[PDB]
């Protein structure tokens, strides 16, 4: 709910280049950047149309997106007049993943001629860059070729880094589309690199071997995620297998130490269970929780009609080894809710991690929608605290706002993690910043709250007659984490007999008015400020209504314009926190 | 020679019923199963 | 006049297995000479005796490995041509076209491990009527043979044809006499440093093995 | 009985090795000539039917036992239910011939017509498998699975087109049956059974009273 | 054989001017026939001739038998192979040939290996199946069991539908070497083991000499 929507950072590219098909953050060692994948972008590579490139987008100052050269060369040759590879339309940048100084991008549709017969097989390839270093990583480009081997693997279709600096790579086409999970440590990927060897063997490689023919066409490695699930510290391998179990879809979890086999399964046919997966601890118990997406899931309404809405299965990891699976349905028909699932870290800094789920083909004019879900003790709060809308219309391929997204990165050092949303259909990429969260301890006391109409204590200047008075007292105290002003000015509003066109039976003494406002300026983390004043009851023969309680209402508004900082990022007040409170007072008889 | 549970012989000459064989100039797997070493090979005691 | 004949009813219909020959249509053809070609076999059971073929065990392998534990049961399966272990033998692929058999089945046990690996095995025949044995000490009261590995690496045991009737079925229907002819239980008495070896096992037909009454069920 | 394991010499044992006695046996039902001398049903084409024996279903009695031999000889007997006259033409004859009546033609006589046909191949013996130029012999390098595999069923196999007994043609051939006479066989080949899913292939045998 | 693990079953084979001695022998296996059938037939008009220089051993490599190879691993060698000797200059000189084969397969690893190979001569091998390997002993075969032998010697005649063959379009025989029990290298076994063939044609007859661009 704290994401900035007023002026979010927009980035663009060449039209038709699919700018925004993949996005990530790049934090090296002390400037901050943005990585956008444009798998259809033309390059200056010799005789390669739409080779695809990855762009490093400068967040600092201007909105410049400088392309990154992983490979500037053309198609290498196997022999004389015999090309070895086909980088044309290789979709490089279809998947981009970064960890510190290491940037990994891949080309799922990179084709490669065998070292034997003249073939054209999509083994896929990747380019790993470590600052000044840059190697090639094509684990599926091996001696095992042609369909039943790794020939149609399309390695790099999905990628992820582990905490022990180990690469997780998925290829949905290995062994007649059984799919394959391939994991290599970043050490050997560069250490065993050889520009003259096309099929590099890595000594410490973990991989899923070929299985029975009944496992064919399952698409393992379609999507990947990392997290620990056996409690040994090492990130394990979570992958979606959307065609497994006769198109019911499955999700496999392997051990991140030896590729040893939990297994999730879908409830509906062809709902694409496993199209996307995500692993993040959502309930603060430091146990990685599994999120699985199924954008094609159909739900029934009160009319009992099937409607494709999409579904995400939230599986909470218990210490028992079991899971506490919760299903979260989509909101718009044919919007494909759950196409992308992005862990956000603690977006609001409340103590629990948060997550974002997108319906890329939702919203007005099929612009796209991203839903923000906050985590808590019980699990994931199923109601979205914020709804991010696309702002761009279609051209041929729909805007696809939310098709890919990345979060959990404090890119502006405000103490709050931000979010990138890619809309490749319109070649755009959008960065939403997180506004600082201000918790506020507002107070209101009415004493005495049982008013004696014949008390008549407080005198009233101007007249010799005294009135039945009492004290109203309101207090403010606010504090927040991250970067935010130490001074906070509020606008407090007070109304007596809020319940009442009708006559108000109480008003403030030193104003003779039921309404009173107070420009209050408190300090962040500082003590509680509290100003009180005297209110009095009207004369007994001024109204008949003596049974209805007099409600005292207090309301406050923060000055957002003056609370802004540098770029103009205005803080926000905590959700589920009442912006106003009310106490009452009775009269006796 | 083949399938007979009866013996009604032939109206016709062999020259018309079948095709006649020609000589130029039970064989193998009957001699191979008959040369099978059946006897015990050790020094039988008791 | 001419010869009177009574054309009988119920006679003369085509029977797909009648001992009658068709009428010629085309005469005086001489074949190319084929005398003394190599490999002539006249009887399907002559090839099933001169040529043993492998059995099939857990994991689809023709061998059974030497287990080292309190268990000593290598294989234990129904004496039935329709068994799973017998399913890839030529003797069971040829017996699927007959309804009854009789006689002896030979099992050939060839030991494969190295020269310093030594073992002792035991094959027994449990007749039907009570459960098959689970230890070699209980199976020593059956008809058994016991051998150990040495210079000669193959041992052959003949499963005896015990039955109430002279013939037994080659198929299996329910728990019934003719389709359960007992069991055949392979044990491992001892072994010395024979860990993970293999004892490949074959099977063939005995001297008096017989197989009669052709039939065509399905599935070559 | 112990013996050299790899001698490949046939080693039979008996029940005399532990006190039995080998009984006499009758083996007339596994004789090659006896067992292959049955009619077997073949799926016929509409009009023209080249008379190849490898057109028999392989799961049948005569089909499975014929394919258990590399080379074979036999005269052929044919039973045909047809409409109109049925013409036969020997091995190596043109197709246009199937139209001419001088070739052996059997006029329609209900219900069917069975003919004795000789062996007319140029070869001393026919074959069920013929290595023209196929398998390299090294695990078939793992290649084909998926859609093409049904087409890939027949690719590794084949036959010369002189391995036949001629052709038959009628206006409409309804049913066709082959019967092998004087069957000789050479060089036996593998023969497989049904692989069970249970520990034993159970089935439904005919059930009288008791 | 011998009273100890040491082994003395000597067998020598001379084809032409080339010999081959083995001390771990099991005997020669004859397949489908011991002699030849009639060479002179009605299909060569008496123009067949015997070439005696072509009957001698030639060597070839089959495969490495490693411990990772499990049951069913095949190696198929179609005979006649690509031959650079005088037997090779017969398929370029003459149109029809016929011959038997004298096949001797060798797998040397010491007697502290386990495992078992099955070498077999298969006629007309157009296609092999995983289940058909269980019945591979229907053909002329011998096992190679490292505890007992290293050699398998298989002699075999000419088979075909025709009396003479056109080897440029037909390979009648096929040498298949199958793993029936995987290799083991226990403590003292040889780590891998290479499999070699030592083949020699027998009774080679040729007929019909083709023209020459020489
Ligand atoms: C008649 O009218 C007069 C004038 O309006 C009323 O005066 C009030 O008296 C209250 C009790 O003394 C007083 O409460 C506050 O001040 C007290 C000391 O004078 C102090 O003890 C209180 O703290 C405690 O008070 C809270 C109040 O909610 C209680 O909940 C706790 O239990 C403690 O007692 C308060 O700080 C009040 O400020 C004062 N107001 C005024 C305007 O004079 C008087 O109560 C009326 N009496 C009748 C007839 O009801
Ligand atoms: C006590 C007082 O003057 N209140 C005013 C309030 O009415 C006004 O809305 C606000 C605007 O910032 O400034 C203050
Ligand atoms: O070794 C066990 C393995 O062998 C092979 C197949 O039968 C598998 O199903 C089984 O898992
Ligand atoms: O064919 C059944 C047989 O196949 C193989 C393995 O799965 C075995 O466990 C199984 O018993
Ligand atoms: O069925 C045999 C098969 O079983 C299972 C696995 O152990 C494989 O490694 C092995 O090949
Ligand atoms: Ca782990
Ligand atoms: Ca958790
Ligand atoms: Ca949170
Ligand atoms: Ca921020």
């Amino acid at each position: 709910f704290n994401l900035d929507v007023d002026s979010p950072a927009e980035y663009s590219g060449p039209e038709g280049s699919y700018f925004g098909f993949a996005v990530d953050f790049f934090v090296p060692s002390s400037r901050m950047f943005l990585l956008v994948g444009a798998p259809k972008a033309n390059t200056t590579q010799p005789g390669i149309v739409e080779g695809g490139q990855v762009l490093k987008c400068d967040w600092s100052s201007t909105r410049r997106c400088q392309p990154i050269e992983f490979d500037a060369t053309g198609n290498r040759d196997y022999a004389k007049d015999d090309p070895l590879e086909f980088k044309s339309h290789q979709w490089f940048g279809a998947s981009v993943r970064s960890k510190q100084d290491k940037i990994l991008a891949c080309a799922p549709l990179y084709h490669w001629r065998t070292e034997m017969k003249q073939e054209r097989e999509p083994v896929g390839t990747c380019f790993l860059q470590d600052g000044t270093k840059t190697v090639e990583y094509a684990p599926c480009r091996s001696q095992d070729i042609d369909a039943d081997g790794q020939g149609f693997c399309q390695g790099g279709f999905s990628i992820d880094f582990t905490k022990a600096d180990r690469v997780l790579l998925g290829g949905p086409g290995s062994f007649y589309w059984q799919g394959q999970l391939i994991s290599d440590q970043v050490a050997e990927i560069v250490s065993k690199y050889d520009p003259n060897v096309y099929s590099i063997k890595y000594n410490n490689q973990l991989a899923t071997r070929t299985a029975q023919a009944i496992f064919d066409d399952s698409y393992l490695g379609y999507s990947v995620a990392v997290g620990d699930f056996n409690g040994d510290g090492i990130d394990d391998f979570v992958s979606g297998v959307p065609r497994a179990a006769r198109t019911l879809g499955m999700v496999y979890i392997y051990d991140g130490k030896n590729m040893s086999s939990y297994n999730f399964t879908g409830e509906q046919m062809a709902a694409y269970f496993g199209f996307s997966v995500a692993a993040t601890d959502i309930n603060g118990d430091d146990y990685a929780d599994v999120f699985i997406g199924a954008p094609l899931f159909m739900d029934r309404g009160s009319d009992g009609k099937l409607q494709e809405v999409g579904q995400v299965s939230v599986s909470l990891q218990r210490a028992s080894g079991d899971f506490q699976t919760t299903k979260l349905n989509g909101f718009e028909v044919f919007a494909r809710f759950g196409s992308a699932i992005a862990p956000l870290g603690d977006l609001d800094q409340d103590g629990f991690n948060d997550i974002a789920i997108a319906a890329p083909y939702g919203g007005e004019d099929k612009k796209g929608i991203v839903y923000i879900f906050n985590g808590r003790s019980t699990g994931l709060n199923a109601v979205p605290s914020q709804i991010l809308e696309g702002q761009w219309a279609a051209r041929s391929c729909p805007p696809s706002f939310g098709y890919s997204m990345k979060g959990a990165t404090d890119i502006d050092k405000n103490g709050y993690p931000d979010l990138i949303v890619g809309a490749f259909g319109v070649d755009r990429a959008i960065l939403y910043r997180a506004r600082p969260v201000i918790t506020v301890n507002a107070g209101l006391e009415v004493y005495p709250s049982i008013l004696n109409q014949d008390n008549k204590t407080c005198s009233l200047p101007g007249t010799a007659l005294k009135v039945s008075c009492f004290n109203v007292r309101f207090c403010l105290k606010a504090d927040g984490k991250g970067v935010l002003p130490r001074k906070l000015n509020f606008q407090v509003e007070l109304l007596l007999d809020k319940l009442k066109g009708a006559i108000r039976r109480a008003l403030f003494l030193y104003s003779r008015s039921p309404s009173h406002s107070k420009n209050m300026t408190i300090s962040r983390g500082g003590l509680m400020q509290c100003e009180e004043l005297i209110a009095y009851l009207r004369d007994e023969s001024e109204f008949r209504d003596k049974l209805t309680p007099i409600t005292i209402f207090m309301e406050y508004r923060l000055d957002y314009r003056t609370a802004a900082d540098t770029t103009g990022l205005q803080p926000i007040l905590n959700q589920f926190t009442p912006a106003n409170i009310s106490r009452q007072a009775h009269i006796l008889l | 020679s083949g399938n007979t549970g009866s013996i009604i012989n032939n109206y016709y000459m062999q020259q018309y019923q079948n095709s006649m064989d020609t000589q130029l100039g039970n064989d193998w797997f009957s001699k191979l199963a008959s040369s099978a070493f059946s006897g015990l090979f050790g020094a039988l005691l008791a | 006049g001419i010869f009177p004949v009574a054309c009988s009813d119920g006679y003369g219909g085509l029977v797909t297995t009648d001992p009658k020959t068709a009428d010629p249509a085309y005469g005086k053809v001489f074949n190319p000479p084929r005398n003394m070609l190599p490999g002539r076999f006249t009887n399907f059971l002559d090839v099933a005796e001169a040529c043993p073929t492998f059995l099939r065990f857990e994991g689809d392998v023709p061998y059974v490995t030497t287990k080292t534990d309190s268990d000593r049961i290598l294989a234990q399966f129904d004496l039935s041509l329709a068994a799973k272990h017998m399913s890839n033998t030529f003797l069971a692929g040829l017996a699927q076209y007959y309804t009854q058999y009789s006689g002896t089945i030979n099992l050939h046990f060839m030991f494969t491990g190295p020269t310093d690996a030594k073992a002792r095995y035991m094959i027994a025949y449990a007749p039907p009527g009570m459960e098959p044995p689970k230890t070699p000490e209980a199976a020593a009261h059956c008809i058994h043979a016991e051998w150990d590995t040495g210079l000669n690496s193959k041992f052959t045991f003949s499963i005896p044809y015990l039955s109430a009737a002279d013939y037994a079925y080659t198929a299996s229907d329910t728990a019934e006499t003719t389709n359960v002819q007992g069991w055949v239980c392979l044990f491992q008495i001892t072994h010395g440093k024979a860990d993970g070896d293999a004892l490949v096992v074959l099977a063939s037909a005995g001297k008096d093995f017989e197989l009669r009454l052709p039939v065509d069920a399905r599935t070559q | 009985t112990t013996s050299a394991g790899e001698s490949a010499d046939p080693v039979t044992a008996t029940v005399e090795n532990y006190g039995g006695e080998t009984q006499v046996q009758r083996r007339q039902h596994t004789d090659v000539s006896f067992i292959l001398d049955r009619f077997v049903k073949v799926t016929p084409k509409d009009q023209i039917n080249v008379l190849d024996l490898m057109q028999t279903p392989a799961h049948t009695l005569v089909g499975a036992l014929l394919r258990t031999a590399t080379y074979y000889f036999a005269d052929l007997e044919v039973a045909v239910k047809h409409e109109g006259n049925l013409t036969w033409v020997p091995n190596g004859a043109p197709e246009t011939a199937l139209d001419n009546t001088t070739n052996p033609t059997a006029y329609h006589k209900a219900p069917l017509t069975r003919l004795a046909l000789p062996y007319t191949a140029p070869h001393r013996v026919l074959a069920t498998a013929y290595n023209g130029n196929c398998k390299y012999g090294e695990s078939h390098t793992t290649n084909v699975r998926g859609d093409l595999q049904v087409l890939a069923q027949k690719v590794a196999r084949t036959l010369p087109t002189s391995f036949n007994y001629g052709a038959i043609k009628a206006t409409r051939v309804t049913e066709l049956l082959y019967r092998m006479k004087r069957a000789e066989t050479y060089c036996p080949r593998p023969l497989l059974a049904i692989h069970p899913s249970e520990a034993r292939h159970k089935q439904k045998i005919v059930a009288p009273v008791k | 054989e011998e009273t100890t693990l040491l082994e003395d079953r000597i067998l020598t084979t001379r084809n032409g001017h080339t010999t081959s001695t083995t001390q771990s022998s099991v005997g020669v296996t004859y397949g489908y026939a011991t002699t030849e059938d009639f060479v002179s037939g009605p299909n060569t008009s008496g123009l067949e001739t015997r070439v005696v220089q072509a009957e001698r051993f030639f060597k070839t490599h089959l495969f490495d038998w490693v411990t990772s190879d499990s049951f069913g691993r095949c190696h198929l060698l179609e005979l006649p192979t690509d031959h650079k000797g005088v037997y090779g200059s017969l398929t370029d000189s003459y149109a029809y040939m016929r011959n038997g084969w004298d096949v001797e397969v060798t797998a040397v690893g010491n007697q502290f290996n386990g495992g078992c190979l099955l070498v077999a001569m298969v006629p007309e091998l157009c296609s092999i199946n995983k289940r058909e390997l269980y019945q591979l002993t229907l053909f002329p075969h011998q096992f190679i069991n490292p505890r007992t032998n290293m050699t398998a010697h298989i002699t075999v005649p000419f088979v075909g539908v025709n009396r003479y063959d056109q080897y440029k379009v037909h390979k009648p025989w096929t040498l298949v070497v199958m793993v029936v029990a995987p290799l083991t290298v226990n403590t003292e076994g040889a780590p891998q083991i290479k499999v070699y063939a030592n083949i020699a044609p027998t009774n080679v007859h040729v007929a019909g000499e083709f023209p020459s661009k020489e």
